[PDB]
């Protein structure tokens, strides 16, 4: 009761104190709108009209000029103009032109776009370490390359060698290397951005490569960070058609990547996680093995490590009192955890379909029947007869 | 239930106070775009928009 | 439900659920006829209770309203409570829960409050018998479960509390009021109170803290030590009768006011000092701040155990943890007087152990220099204070310093504050001082000053047990008469002893700080050093102070630096006290001047700390008033003008810091935004009031220990690259640097953005360099905070010189003072008689889940970290010990506290 | 007002300076344009004869999360994350997504097809992606997003296909659906007619979640599928329903559905409307007739 | 201006209540021991007055009488709606009575003096204050 009491007094005051000096301040400053103010505000709207274009800025001419790029299909060569300079400015950021006359007339987006909002994550990773639990061994190489250069780069400097940089994630499905991303990332203390290689691919000209170059910088700004680039595997180097293509940007966007990993500073203070399929699903053309560093090969979980799995699983599964662990464990062979995932779902299924609260032994028997049932093999007692 | 209940209408009044804030301040909305010495600069910037180039 | 008669004793409790029988007609009957039948009521009591009990599980409203409604009735309409005296007067407890079935159950809003006053009265007259206690118990420890009685059983509790409340509010108090229409004291529910107490101790927790803050008392809290000293083991064990102590006080902190919430604490202390663990004794000594307290755990082990044993090691850890050194100087010389050994406890008492330990914390942590190799002009002397910045606590770094080119190419005021960075090299270390001796006998005396401030930066580490004081050196100095020379020596003298208000180095400052007829600037430290010496311990406000502050202002107003520098002293002087802060606000407003009312608003700040919410919203108005009153009209006065502007900004902040860290637990989120909200108002409405707010900013954060520091400095310091004053940087890095590499990882790029950038003045560019070095510190060598952090509530000492400094523009002058930023905290480590300096495991948690604690005591789950690493900051601070693994048993509990782990291993 | 306007509204627009008229909350998406023109299914559980192990499954497959999704999780675990239906062609499985449906009350919007139609306001190359959202917004909602599969064993081996990475993109969003108002509530049933010929990104076990078999029919089912069209047709003299069921078994749902059709054009030519004995003789032997003669080849003249 | 300033004192009041319950009982005492600020009833606060300019009319309740049948005295030289005309009539008790009857309409009416040779105070007209 009284640990209520003193959260409450705490929270009430300092909520409570600040709405009503925000609710003053609106007042305070709208009623004094004399000399500088007044002045500012009416330059930057007559500068300025309605409505305001979205642009880019490639480039600045050293001349008070630049080179921008529209969304419709021309381009135009603008003066710079407002309280918005090119010292102010910096190319790659989204700015306003003015729709008539196209001329810088401001910034509000400030390098703001639908992409930027998905990579955007500053906060920690939601899974922690061994939430993500087990593949321990492979979190004993993501570790080694990741987290460690960033603790303390000074062990690499003492060992005499180079840092490491990236890893490549690649192996066996559904082992959770897009999970385990998360996990490592969360012990280390350091930003997190993620985003989908798939939302780099673009069906517009200039615009793949656009995409790719906001995350590095956005990395360099919050750094100490660990981007995952999350299916590197789905730039790949697949095409729509061959009759109308789609193929010429999936190598420009590919390559825009492959010249940033060495080529914004020699770091591992930007690392990369890349999570691939496997290295053939990518474009074979590949930077040198030490760039990318350790490859980190993922394999079916054995015995040990997926009675680790499944007590996970089970233990957030309510009702089973007639389940034992090590039975389940005994008469399956060695699967994914993405397997265990399902098996355990399906046996919620079947026993909610016989209406019965309980989950039984007996039960798990049918969910292992209907997962492994497509796997049949009888070539084995083919060779083995 | 007298313990918790007692003193949960008072948070509800806290809770209440949080939502206000918000709106608050969501109601001013106003720019400008860089600082004071480039202010300076619109009133070059009038001019060079009428030239063309 | 139905009625199915007498036909067996099952379906007597479903004829009694619509009408009773032997409750209703037979006993209403009975008592308005015959009165030898008294007799066959008395014995029918007992039956009457059984049937409540057994009808207690239904729980519909309907059949307790209708069936015991007539009932309800006759006390006032038949047997008027008084028709046979004692008998009506017994049988008020089957009638008493028919009075809340209309209460609670039903809801009548006329009956619903008429009976509230009803059912107080009867309560206190039926708690002289003692059985409205029982009727309380049957329905706390509960015999049935129904959503009923849990509703039901507040509302006899509600009506003590209600009344006692009251008696405050309203003088007249007692039964004078038909509120509650019960007598407020007298020895008939007096009674009533104690016996409630002990029954919803054990089960609840609910009426506890509201009698305490009910009677306003610090005898209600002296009663309650009695019953929690019973039941401090065999009940349940120390640990969980140390949460319901320490929440009171932490609870119950607030709403009191300073008189009041001295006094509630001492019985917390005390309760402690009764229990098991001194331990607990020690953090609440310190707390209150009164010397008296803290003596009396540290004589508790040292005077009765003539033998050495654990006791003395223990009471020398105890006084230690405080780096304040109060604890210091008062522990020291009672182990001189009982002379087992002179030379081990000595050193353990005094800061001389922690400069050992930093060594091996050292080892790990290694060093890596980053300084800048910038040289010729203002970029030279960037450079040079730089490397000491990065080098802040026990470094060597002695070859650089002894490559003489750089120091020399220093100039004026240079000269002194290069000097003085040196000495941060071997800040808390006895060895330094020998680089600091060259200059000091040879060129310009600016070198000799310089040399002053490096001692006192050095002499942090060591000035106890007379062993190398800053006393020593720097008396020889404060005699000789040259002005530069004494200031700079009375400056480092108060850094290095801190809190420690010894006599030598009291008494040498004592005569002195009363010239200020001579016009001097420089003459700022006189009083500045004396508020430093002050903090950390209770308050004499002292007359010296006080004095010279006022002959000041009568001398001169010329030199406006002066008197601001003043100003801000005798604030920063009251801090450790804030009772006796409330008389001498009066007494410097007795001589009124404009000039003085910038004084006030300061003061005004400490007086009223630990209960400020009427400062709160004083300190609004203030910064209203310029532009207020010009509103108005629309629709020499130079320095009293800004003295008393700039004055209330700092006073708004440095208000809200103490309060959010000690009273109320939670808001701490919030108050930045206080902040924020004031800063967007004078940004628009006053354009020199934006300047001050700046960069009070930075220290409002460090000073208040918010829990977010990735987002809320950063995105304020973009806004702020561009506003005039650079030194707003600064202000914020001493709060990003946090625990070293997470906090500071953005910071550095953040900071480094701007500077690198736009060059555009090298006055501007200094500021942005020293602010980028300051953050961090290489591999967690050390971390600044400025709480004490052996309390997370409390507050330093050596971090008020950084607080200071933020309230002037920024100054040459300004960056000698700068150089002293001393704070430290000491790295955990399990110790033994050999003084192991290895810990063996700990748990760290980034984030508390304890709900009956704010602090929140640590989770015994955690997360576990390996041996000998540094007491991480936030998202880190609950620690718990791994050592229960080893067989060994800490001595010294420590939640993330300062205070180095000690374990007895069996 | 700013006050007004939130992120995600649709906003009516002007041409001489595109300032605003109203708010919108109505959404104009490929999507919805299939929609309207199919409308509801009429489909109920008994307009689908037989099958009668794969209805009672269903039911607790797409009714029970979308009305209880916390039952659904409290005794087992978990919530699906799909339901694939799979089986040979003719058995009426797109008939059942229908049937379910239509009492589950949600917005039975199929999607035939491949989604790479849509180009003539722009490319169907991110619809497929985009498709979460419009489903979201149109809740409670049932997207019959079919796929019969053609596209082999080819693109399984990689992940290759830019068809395969939109769809893959999507399945990458399929998860989120289950935090991002909450549970599940719009089940995403895709159809399909095997695994081999099957995407790489749905390819294994529980991939997308619930792989369901769909049985040939047996005797019995054969028998009650062809229960329902008799009363359609006009009832047979003699009761000779059990006749077809013994003298045949399909392996569609579709054979027996051939057999009442094939009936009429024996009944029709004799001039008598009535369904009997000998009109049902011809017509299960038309039916047969197909499938014994690829049977005598492997009957006889074999080895 | 005067609105803004008097939600101002009553908004810092209430916010501060949650931590003021527990402290207005040590408040008390303290007046008492210490001193009180000028008065000794409670502790009284001040309040803030509000900003009214208009001083509006309401409307008739009465349509069937607008003009009521209740005497009231209407002074020469003033606004003179149609409808009061109606109900003047001149009166006996001065010096002034009409010539003719009253047309019961509004205009210049002249008036027979009966004492023209008493002081009475009479209005100038424009051209009178020139001379
Ligand atoms: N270490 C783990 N502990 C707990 N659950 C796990 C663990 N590893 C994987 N799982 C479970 O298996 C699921 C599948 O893992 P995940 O989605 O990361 O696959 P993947 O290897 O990236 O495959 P793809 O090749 O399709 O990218 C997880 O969502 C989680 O439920
Ligand atoms: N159970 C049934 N009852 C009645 N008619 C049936 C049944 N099942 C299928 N049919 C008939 O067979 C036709 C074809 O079935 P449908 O096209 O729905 O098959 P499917 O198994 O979903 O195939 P695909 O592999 O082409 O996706 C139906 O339109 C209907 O006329
Ligand atoms: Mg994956
Ligand atoms: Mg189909």
């Amino acid at each position: 009761t009284r640990c209520k009491l003193k959260l409450l007094r705490m929270e009430r005051i300092k909520d409570h104190l600040l709405l009503e000096e925000e609710f003053v301040s609106n007042s305070e400053i709208l009623k004094p709108f004399e000399k500088k103010q007044e002045e500012e505000k009416k330059q930057l709207e007559e500068i300025r009209g309605n409505p305001l274009s979205i642009g880019t800025l490639e480039e600045i001419i050293d001349d008070d000029h630049a080179i921008v790029t529209s969304p419709t299909m021309p381009d135009y060569y603008v003066s710079i103009l407002s309280f918005v300079d090119k010292e102010l400015l910096e190319p790659g950021c989204s700015v306003l032109l003015h729709h008539k006359t196209m001329s810088i007339v401001g910034v509000l987006q400030d390098d703001a776009d639908p992409m930027v909002s998905v990579m955007k994550m500053d906060k920690s990773p939601t899974e922690s370490y061994s939430d993500i639990g087990g593949l321990e061994s492979q979190i004993q190489e993501i570790k080694e390359s990741v987290e460690l250069p960033l603790t303390h780069p000074e062990l690499y400097e003492e060992m005499g060698i180079k840092p490491p940089k990236g890893v490549i994630l690649y192996g066996a499905p559904g082992t959770g290397k897009t999970l385990l991303a998360k996990a490592v990332a969360n012990q280390t203390s350091a930003t997190f951005l993620r985003i989908v290689g798939s939302e780099l691919i673009q069906k517009y000209l200039g615009d793949g490569p656009r995409l790719c170059r906001q995350i590095f910088k956005v990395a360099g700004e919050n750094a100490p960070s660990i981007v995952f680039i999350d299916e590197i595997d789905a730039i790949g180097t697949k095409r729509y058609d061959s009759n109308s293509g789609g193929e010429r940007e999936i190598q420009r966007t590919m390559l825009e990547l492959l010249n940033q990993l060495d080529g914004f500073d020699d770091r591992g203070d930007v690392k990369v996680i890349m999570a691939t399929n496997k290295i053939e699903t990518l474009d074979p053309a590949l930077i040198r093995p030490g760039r990318i560093d350790r490859k980190i090969l993922f394999e079916n979980p054995d015995l040990s490590t997926k009675k680790k799995i499944l007590g996970i699983h089970t233990s957030k599964m309510n009702l089973s009192e007639d389940v034992n662990l090590e039975t389940l464990v005994t008469t399956k062979d060695d699967l994914s955890g993405a397997d265990i995932q399902a098996m355990c779902t399906e046996a919620g299924l079947l026993a909610l379909r016989e209406r019965r609260m309980q989950v039984t032994a007996e039960d798990f028997k049918q969910a292992k029947e209907r997962v492994m049932k497509n796997k049949v093999e009888e070539n084995l007692e083919g060779l083995y007869l | 239930a007298a313990p918790y209940a007692a003193k949960l209408k008072q948070t509800e009044n806290d809770l209440k106070d949080i939502e206000a804030r918000i709106k608050e301040k969501a109601g001013v909305k106003e720019s400008d775009t860089g600082l004071a010495p480039s202010h300076l600069w619109d009133i070059m910037g009038d001019r060079q928009r009428l030239g063309e180039e | 439900m139905v009625d199915e008669s007498d036909k067996k004793q099952q379906t007597i409790d479903e004829q009694s659920q619509i009408s009773p029988e032997k409750q209703t007609p037979n006993k209403k009957d009975k008592k308005k006829e015959e009165e030898e039948q008294l007799s066959e009521e008395d014995a029918k009591l007992k039956t009457d209770l059984e049937l409540l009990v057994e009808r207690l599980k239904e729980d519909d409203s309907s059949l307790y309203e209708a069936s015991l409604n007539a009932l309800k009735e006759s006390i006032k309409n038949s047997t008027s409570s008084m028709t046979a005296v004692p008998k009506p007067l017994k049988f008020l407890r089957p009638t008493y829960p028919d009075l809340c079935s209309i209460y609670d159950k039903w809801t009548d809003p006329n009956l619903k409050s008429s009976l509230a006053d009803v059912l107080s009265i009867l309560a206190m007259t039926y708690s002289e018998n003692g059985k409205h206690d029982s009727l309380r118990y049957r329905l706390l420890s509960d015999v049935s479960d129904f959503e009923g009685w849990g509703h039901e059983y507040i509302r006899h509790l509600a009506l003590e509390i209600g009344e006692v409340y009251n008696d405050q509010v309203e003088k007249d108090a007692e039964d004078e009021t038909s509120s509650d229409g019960s007598k407020s004291d007298g020895s008939a529910a007096t009674s009533g109170f104690e016996f409630s107490k002990e029954d919803t101790l054990r089960l609840c927790l609910d009426i506890v803290p509201y009698f305490l803050k009910h009677n306003g008392e610090e005898d209600a809290v002296d009663l309650l030590l009695e019953i929690e000293s019973i039941d401090k083991l065999p009940q349940f064990v120390d640990e969980n009768t140390f949460q319901r102590v320490c929440q009171y006080m932490v609870a119950c902190v607030p709403l009191l006011p300073p008189p009041e919430d001295v006094a509630f604490l001492k019985t917390a202390y005390s309760i402690y000092l009764s229990q098991n663990e001194l331990t607990d004794a020690i953090a609440l000594a310190v707390r209150l701040g009164e010397e008296d307290m803290i003596r009396s755990v540290f004589d508790a082990t040292s005077d009765p155990v003539m033998h050495k044993q654990l006791a003395y090691i223990l009471a020398a850890q105890k006084t230690s943890f405080e780096y304040e050194g109060v604890q210091d100087i008062i522990g020291n010389g009672k182990l001189s007087e009982h002379f087992l050994y002179l030379a081990k406890e000595l050193n353990l008492t005094g800061p001389k152990v922690p400069e050992d330990i930093y060594k091996s914390h050292l080892d790990n942590s290694k060093s890596v220099f980053s300084s800048a190799g910038l040289d010729s002009a203002q970029q030279n002397l960037a450079s040079s204070f730089v490397n000491g910045f990065l080098n802040l606590g026990y470094c060597n770094d002695k070859l650089i310093v002894d490559n003489d080119n750089w120091v020399y190419k220093t100039k004026g005021d240079g000269m002194t504050s290069a000097v003085a960075s040196i000495g941060s090299i071997y800040q808390w270390n006895l060895d330094g001082l020998q680089q600091l001796d060259k200059y000091l006998y040879v060129d310009e005396p600016e070198v000799k000053a310089g040399a002053l401030l490096g001692i006192g930066i050095s002499a942090s580490g060591v000035h106890d047990g007379e062993v190398e004081p800053a006393l020593l050196l720097l008396q020889d100095y404060v005699t000789n008469p040259d002005t530069k020379i004494s200031s700079a020596a009375i400056l480092g003298l108060g850094i290095a002893f801190a809190g420690s208000k010894n006599d030598e180095v009291l008494g040498l400052l004592l005569p002195i700080a009363a010239s200020t007829d001579l016009p001097i600037e420089t003459a700022a430290m006189a009083s500045l050093a004396l508020a430093h010496v002050f903090v950390g311990t209770c308050n004499g406000d002292i007359t010296t102070s006080i004095m010279d502050n006022f002959l000041e202002r009568t001398a001169i107003e010329l030199k406006t630096d002066w008197v601001r520098f003043l100003a801000l002293a005798l604030g920063i002087l009251y801090m450790g006290q804030g009772e006796q802060v409330d008389d001498v606000l009066e007494t410097i407003s007795a001589i009124e001047h404009p000039m003085t009312s910038a004084i006030e608003v300061l003061v005004g700040s400490c007086a009223y700390t630990g209960t400020g919410d009427v400062l709160l919203i004083q300190d609004l108005l203030h910064r209203l008033t310029p532009k207020n009153v010009k509103g108005e009209e629309d629709a020499e006065i130079k320095s009293e003008e800004k003295k008393g502007k700039s004055s209330d900004k700092d006073a708004t902040t440095d208000g809200k810091n103490d309060d959010e860290e000690e009273e109320k637990e939670a808001g701490i989120v919030d108050e930045l935004a206080y902040a924020v909200l004031g800063i967007a108002l004078i940004a628009l409405g006053e354009d020199i009031g934006k300047e001050m707010s700046l960069r009070h900013f930075g220290h409002l954060m460090h000073y208040g220990n918010e829990h977010i520091r990735r987002m809320v400095p950063l995105a304020m310091g973009i806004v702020s690259v561009s506003d005039p004053q650079m030194k707003v940087f600064d202000t914020l890095t001493r709060f990003s640097h946090d625990a070293d590499l997470e906090v500071s990882m953005n910071s550095i790029f953040a900071m480094g953005l701007c500077g690198a950038g736009t060059n555009n003045a090298r006055l501007a560019q200094l500021l942005r360099q020293l602010a980028s070095y300051y953050s961090r510190e290489q591999d967690a060598l050390f971390i600044t905070r400025l709480a004490q952090g052996l309390l997370h509530l409390g507050k330093g000492t050596m971090t008020m010189d950084v607080f200071n400094d933020a309230h002037v523009l920024n100054k040459v002058t300004l960056a000698s003072i700068l150089t002293t930023a001393v704070g430290l905290v000491s790295p955990s480590f399990m110790l033994k008689h050999h003084q192991l300096f290895y810990m063996l495991n700990a748990g760290i948690r980034p984030k508390f889940i304890l709900a009956l604690n704010d602090e929140g005591e640590p989770i015994k789950v955690n997360v576990r970290v390996g041996q000998a690493v540094e007491t991480v900051g936030q998202a880190g601070r609950p620690k718990k010990i791994t050592g229960w693994i080893t067989q060994s048993t800490p001595v010294l509990l420590n939640h993330g506290e300062r205070a180095e782990l000690e374990t007895d291993e069996y | 007002n700013v006050k007004d306007l939130k992120a995600s509204q649709r906003v009516c627009l002007r041409s001489d300076s595109y300032m605003l008229h109203k708010v919108l909350e109505n959404k104009a998406d490929p999507l919805v344009s299939l929609m309207m023109v199919e409308k509801v299914p009429d489909s109920t559980y008994d307009m689908v004869g037989g099958l009668t192990k794969q209805i009672k499954e269903i039911k607790e497959v797409i009714e029970l999360p979308v009305k209880h999704p916390e039952l659904f999780e409290s005794l087992g675990i978990a919530q699906p994350k799909g339901v694939i239906l799979y089986g040979p062609p003719g058995t009426g499985k797109t008939l059942l997504a229908r049937a379910v449906a239509h009492h589950t009350d949600c917005k039975f919007i199929r999607v035939s097809g491949a989604e790479l139609v849509q180009k003539y306001i722009g490319e169907g190359s991110r619809m497929v992606r985009e498709l979460f959202v419009m489903a979201r917004e149109h809740a409670p909602s049932i997207i019959f997003m079919d796929e019969i599969d053609s596209i082999g064993s080819t693109r399984v081996e990689g992940s290759g296909g830019g068809d395969s990475e939109v769809q893959r993109t999507m399945l990458e969003l399929l998860n989120q659906l289950d935090g991002f108002e909450t549970s599940k509530n719009i089940k995403i049933i895709m159809a399909t007619n095997r695994l081999d010929i099957l995407d790489p990104a749905l390819l294994r076990p529980g991939r997308i979640d619930r792989k369901i078999e769909f049985p040939p029919p047996s005797v019995a089912a054969r028998a009650e599928i062809l229960r329902i069209h008799s009363r359609k047709m006009n009832l047979t003299r003699g009761i000779n329903l059990r006749k077809v069921a013994e003298k045949m078994n399909g392996c569609s749902g579709a054979d027996v559905k051939g057999v009442c059709t094939e009936a009429g054009m024996y009944a029709l030519r004799e001039r008598r409307i009535h369904v009997t004995q000998e009109d049902f003789e011809l017509a299960v032997g038309k039916v047969m007739n197909k499938n014994q003669e690829t049977a005598i080849s492997v009957a006889k003249l074999f080895k | 201006e005067v609105e803004k300033v008097a939600t101002a004192v009553l908004s810092t009041t209430a916010r501060a209540k949650a931590r003021a319950k527990k402290t207005k009982k040590e408040k008390g005492p303290n007046e008492e021991e210490k001193k009180k600020e000028h008065e000794e009833k409670e502790k009284e606060r001040e309040t803030n007055k509000k900003g009214i300019k208009e001083t509006k009319e309401n409307d008739e309740e009465f349509y069937k009488n607008k003009y009521s049948s209740k005497p009231y005295k209407v002074d020469n030289m003033t606004r003179i709606l149609p409808q009061q005309s109606r109900y003047i009539s001149f009166i006996k008790d001065d010096r002034f009575v009409p010539v003719r009857k009253f047309k019961g309409n509004n205009g210049v009416v002249v008036l027979r003096d009966r004492e023209p040779k008493e002081p009475v105070a009479l209005i100038e007209t424009v051209r009178q204050m020139k001379d």
